RNA sequence: CAGCUG
């Protein structure tokens, strides 16, 4: 579950959400029907005063067996059109994005561990 | 079979600017080959990819799920999944700032 | 003499013959793959199919933190550390997509359900992947492991001070006042401690059990 | 094939790269400084020679050679 | 200044023996980028970095952590 | 506003 306005830790090479400051970016919208917020959902995150579509990868919530279960809701930044921000992601990503159609396959580009 | 040599093939004659593969080892869970490539402008991107997507869909590979062109949208970044190919589109500047291939040769020995 | 904790039933009202298919089954399930003696505080590398992909295999290693559930579903749920990111995964034992689950240090924490890792420093979540199996002396007792962890700062993901869940693997006065102890243990209870009939006999079904398993030859 | 035939295709070859110009085309045309040449363009260079004769150029004396008289002497005495 | 200039020559050389016969990429744009690689990067740092870009180089033949088929 | 709270 990540909902509107839950702190956000973006894992991204891009400085737009490396930029230091006591405001942890916080989720404004989630364009799944419902306000909860799952692996791989577009949402729309605030950082710095400057909104951003985002990808949700990895969140604490426990979903399905075969998926991981990391610590703080990880996000990706992803530009208006679909060319993603970054170029290097820190931390790990799950398979699980793969699964479903949809725009997904250019954000697998940048995973350094395929966990 | 519609498998990579067909592909680049294709790829030849229509004399796309770039053309590269990269290979999966098994200890990845991604895919098995990465082809990087790149055309020169979004119009051929567009048929370049309208033209092997169709190609794969007549040909064979019924029996599975179908394939999805991803960024079409985007002008610049483009992308397809197959059953165990993946090919990605480049723009000449964006696969400059992203330079995957150096990723997937250093997957953890560079930023 | 060793039995798996989830072939031991919860007390309930379920009939045996469930029971029964479940233990045959899965036993001629442990027949193609053999699921190592591993407690709640050993160390695991596991490794599965990857049906996201084309019949490859997919490795993970950590520390198992749970043993939970009972019968053909129960459950172990893994926890490591990497990039500076916890990441926990519960893997189904008797999933047709585990291959091997290989003890690479079986050792047992002191406490029962090691649920507090997510509260202490990275020190004790952190495990390299590429480890290599560590060795054990077949016919002794496992080791007792006893590293009575270091907590991160206070607001914890539960208050694990409280006496009910009677952790023993957490280093209080280091990091304590009294002033907790004589606030936290008004919720001790004793009289629970003793009560002569919450106690669940599960001696008779373990002799029973262990003539099924036995027979299944 | 031939002293001279070697010679030619060695010339024609070093005509052929573009961060050399050939402005002195001799035997004795120095690389490091005079043509602006690095040990690592020099492996490129060597390379260069190789593509059409040569090839098996070991790893052992790829930062000596100087000057194009030598790169004649060594394509002559290998074979 | 390097590990060895040594190193780099006989890698390079393995990478480029390899570069002839690369049959499904392009051998221009393979000899651009090679170029790029190890010699923008490759001329005038501290030993550290040279040994980083050593090691980078010798990842990049051995293929590994992904060949460049 | 830092973060905790049914």
């Amino acid at each position: 579950a990540i909902q509107k306005m839950t702190r956000v830790r973006v894992v991204d090479n891009s400085a737009l959400g490396n930029s230091p400051y006591h405001r942890a970016p916080r989720c404004i919208h989630v364009y799944k029907k419902n306000g909860v917020g799952k692996v791989g959902d577009q949402i729309l995150l605030a950082i710095k005063g400057q909104k951003k579509k985002a990808l949700i990868v990895g969140h604490c919530m426990p979903g399905p067996r075969m998926t991981p279960r990391f610590d703080s809701n990880n996000v990706v930044l992803i530009e208006d059109n679909g060319n993603p921000v970054g170029t290097r992601i820190k931390t790990p990503i799950p398979t699980s994005l793969r699964k479903r159609e949809g725009e997904y396959s250019k954000v697998l580009a940048i995973a350094q561990n395929f966990v | 079979k519609f498998d990579i040599d067909m592909m680049v093939s294709l790829l030849r004659q229509e004399n796309a600017r770039d053309i590269c593969v990269i290979q999966v080892p098994p200890e990845m869970r991604y895919t098995d080959y990465f082809v990087i490539v790149s055309g020169t402008s979004t119009r051929h991107l567009h048929a370049m990819a309208f033209y092997v997507v169709k190609m794969y869909k007549h040909l064979k590979c019924k029996r599975d799920p179908h394939v999805k062109i991803e960024g079409k949208d985007t002008d610049d970044w483009l992308c397809v999944d197959f059953g165990s190919m993946v090919i990605h589109l480049m723009l000449p500047e964006t696969r400059e700032i992203y330079e995957l291939e150096k990723l997937w040769t250093l997957r953890s020995y560079d930023d | 003499r060793f039995l798996s904790p989830e072939f031991i039933p919860r007390r309930g009202r379920t009939d045996p013959l469930k029971f029964q298919i479940e233990r045959k089954d899965m036993l001629e399930r442990r027949k193609v793959l053999h699921i190592p003696e591993f407690y709640v505080g050993s160390i695991l590398r596991v490794t599965t199919a990857d049906p996201y992909a084309s019949g490859k295999i997919s490795q993970f290693l950590g520390i198992c933190i749970q043993r939970s559930g009972r019968g053909l579903g129960a459950t172990f749920i893994l926890r490591n550390v990497i990039e500076g990111q916890g990441v926990e995964i519960c893997f189904e034992l008797y999933n047709p997509r585990v291959q091997e689950i290989q003890v690479v240090k079986l050792e047992k924490r002191l406490d029962d359900s090691l649920l507090y890792l997510r509260d202490a420093l990275p020190e004790y979540s952190t495990f390299d992947v590429n480890m290599k199996p560590v060795v054990q002396e077949p016919n002794q007792k496992v080791p007792v492991n006893e590293l009575k962890v270091k907590m991160k700062p206070k607001p914890w993901s539960k208050r694990w001070e409280r006496p009910n869940f009677n952790i023993k693997g957490i280093r209080f006065d280091l990091c304590l006042t009294e002033q907790q102890m004589k606030e936290a243990q008004k919720w001790n209870q004793p009289w629970l401690e003793f009560d002569m009939m919450r106690e669940y006999d599960t001696s008779k079904i373990e002799a029973a059990i262990w003539k099924e398993i036995e027979a299944s030859k | 094939l031939t002293l001279e035939g070697i010679q030619d295709r060695v010339l024609y070859v070093l005509k052929l790269y573009d961060k050399i110009d050939p402005e002195k085309l001799s035997v004795n045309s120095h690389f490091m400084k005079d043509l602006g040449l690095d040990s690592l363009d020099q492996v490129e260079i060597i390379m260069a020679m190789e593509d059409e004769f040569g090839f098996e150029i070991p790893d052992i004396d790829a930062e000596k050679l100087m000057c194009p008289q030598e790169i004649v002497d060594y394509i002559a005495d290998k074979k | 200044a390097p590990w060895s200039r040594e190193a780099v020559l006989s890698l390079y050389r393995a990478l480029l023996r390899q570069g002839r016969q690369l049959r499904y990429t392009d051998r221009d744009f393979y000899f651009a980028s090679i170029r790029r690689e190890f010699r923008k990067n490759q001329k005038l740092e501290d030993a550290e970095a040279r040994e980083r870009q050593l090691e980078k180089g010798l990842v990049f033949l051995n293929g590994k952590l992904g060949r460049i088929i």
